[PDB]
């Protein structure tokens, strides 16, 4: 008999209504030694069936673009949930991806990342769509002030 | 309550004056943060530094800041200017959050900084802070954090009196 892991994940800043759905989608949850993984709908929510029933106590990877990777442990079998709408797992933005690769570390570094992409739009040179932290169409303060929100890992 | 003003110390010009524009806050509590956008109209004002005339580009700062200028906090300054579309944009925030709090003052009440405006055309015109591209959902063009990097909210904007031609 297999177990299924749910949850749902989530973030701690303040943005738009109508970016609510692409923030909420597209946190990748990997369960730690397997190829069993999955991404995060509209709402937040992940499911992940077919962990073998003898693997009682696992780790459940959780990423994104930008976000400070978080690992979660789970002792259970059967049907799990981790998180629910109301209590989500928070995940923390501003672990910046530099060149392809993130540090684990939240830091001056990704501050300054952020401050070089400051005024940018599509079509700049320089702009990154992924650094609009809040997605609200424009790279200004509020982007900054979820990085030193966050201000370590 | 709590305000940004933007104060000109003369409204009413000919062609070749310089025209001194200050931002300030006031009653500010808790601060720790702040973009301003002033919008202007850079066929009939030319943005420059009050003191030696050299015009703004770019990365232009405003000049004198006041406020959010403890060396202890780790502050950061930058401005992304759009000059052809007459929009200064600047932006300053502390990094070290917890050693302001502890401290338990707020600077809440001062100047955020200084542009000049030379005249080149005589016609009249307006300098505002205004929401511009760079500050969606902001608060007439200007957007405050606290010391948790929340959004300070609920202030007016002081806006100058429009300027006119002396004629
Ligand atoms: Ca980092
Ligand atoms: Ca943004």
């Amino acid at each position: 008999d297999k177990t299924t892991v749910s949850g749902y994940i989530s973030v701690d800043f303040d943005y738009p209504p109508e970016s609510e759905s692409k923030i909420k989608s597209g946190f990748n949850v990997k369960v730690a030694g397997t190829e069993l993984s999955t991404k995060t709908d509209e709402k937040g929510y992940f499911e992940i069936s077919g962990i073998p029933g003898d693997m009682r106590e696992f780790t459940l990877e959780i990423s994104k673009r930008n976000y400070l990777k978080r690992n979660v442990t789970v002792n259970g079998t059967g049907k799990l949930v981790v998180s629910t709408e109301d209590n989500p797992l928070i995940l923390w933005a501003g672990d910046v991806e530099r060149k392809g690769v993130q540090d684990n570390a939240i830091n001056m570094v990704d501050v300054m990342e952020i401050s070089k992409v400051f005024g940018t739009r599509a079509g700049d040179e320089e702009y990154v769509a992924e650094l609009d932290l809040n997605m609200d169409g424009a790279i200004n303060l509020f982007d900054i002030a979820i990085v030193i929100r966050h201000f370590n890992a | 309550s709590a305000h940004i003003a933007l104060e000109l110390d003369k409204t009413k010009v000919k062609v070749g004056d310089v025209i001194v524009a200050t931002v300030k806050a006031k009653n500010m509590t808790s601060m720790a943060g702040i973009q301003v956008n002033i919008k202007y109209d850079p066929e009939v004002l030319q943005a420059i530094d009050p003191a030696t005339g050299k015009p703004f580009t770019k990365e232009t700062l405003l000049v004198d800041p006041e406020l959010l200028s403890n060396r202890e906090y780790n502050p950061l300054l930058t401005a992304v200017n759009d000059i052809n579309s007459g929009i200064i944009n600047y932006a300053s925030c502390y990094v070290y959050w917890d050693s302001y709090r502890e401290s338990g003052v707020s600077e809440s009440t001062g100047i955020i900084g200084k542009v000049g405006f030379k005249v080149l055309k005589a016609a009249n015109t307006t300098v505002k802070l205004e929401e511009t591209r760079f500050t969606p959902n902001s608060i007439d063009g200007t957007l405050v954090i606290d010391w948790y990097g929340q959004q300070i909210v609920g202030y007016k904007v002081i806006q100058p009196d429009l300027e006119h031609h002396h004629h």
